[PDB]
């Protein structure tokens, strides 16, 4: 699953 | 000439990164990277193929390793010691486990997804559900098809994000307000799943 390894970014 | 080292705080709640240690070390983007956790064997962390890895609850009390490979050369690296626990996490999960519980989250993959819309991630005694207001996005009872684990790539939010495969072909990446909520939700889900005779873990976990 490409999703499991995609960059996760926030900027809640 | 492959020379790299693992950097970062070796505790649940942070991120570890492979860093170059020599001028002529090839760029990591041209290398193949694979992360592992000790079991005296090492067990592969599937999908953890980036230069950054955020530990999750299964990593606590384990040494982590990275192999880096380029053009037939290889180098195996290890953390300095075992990944330490997150202070207060056990006690928080123990308080949540008495209840039949939800977390504010943001959804960052279902394809990329940039929304500031807060969803609620319900971890229940027998099922997990993801909702945006009154709309239910996905709802599934714990089973062998489901996977749930810490996300396995980079980004500033990796330590506060999990991957949930609700059932085959339907997966989400979800980000919590903090690392503590992210990890409590993984531990709580796993415990509720184990009460239901289900072993809930990430893809290929041992």
């Amino acid at each position: 699953d490409p999703a499991i390894s995609k960059d996760v970014v926030l900027s809640f | 000439s492959l020379v790299y080292e693992i950097d970062g705080t070796e505790a649940l709640g942070s991120c570890l990164r492979v860093r170059p240690c020599s001028n002529d070390a090839p760029d990591l983007s041209k290398c193949t990277i694979q992360w592992y956790r000790s079991s005296s064997k090492k067990e592969l962390i599937s999908g953890a193929t980036k230069s950054v890895y955020a530990p999750e609850p299964f990593d606590v009390g384990r040494v982590l390793h990275a192999d880096i490979i380029y053009d037939g050369h290889s180098l195996s690296l290890s953390t300095v010691g075992k990944i330490d626990p997150a202070a207060g996490l056990g006690s928080y999960v123990e308080a949540l486990v008495r209840k039949h519980v939800d977390f504010n989250v943001v959804v960052t993959q279902m394809e990329d997804h940039t929304s500031e819309s807060i969803h609620l991630f319900h971890v229940g005694k027998m099922r997990i559900k993801l909702c945006k207001g009154k709309t239910v996005i996905a709802k599934e009872y714990y089973s062998s098809a489901m996977q749930l684990c810490g996300v396995r790539g980079g980004g500033n939010a990796a330590a506060q994000a999990l991957y949930w495969q609700a059932k085959k072909g339907v997966s989400f990446v979800i980000a919590f307000e903090s690392e503590r909520e992210r990890n409590a939700a993984i531990m709580l889900a796993r415990r509720f799943a184990c009460d239901c005779n289900v072993t809930l873990a990430g893809p290929e976990d041992r």
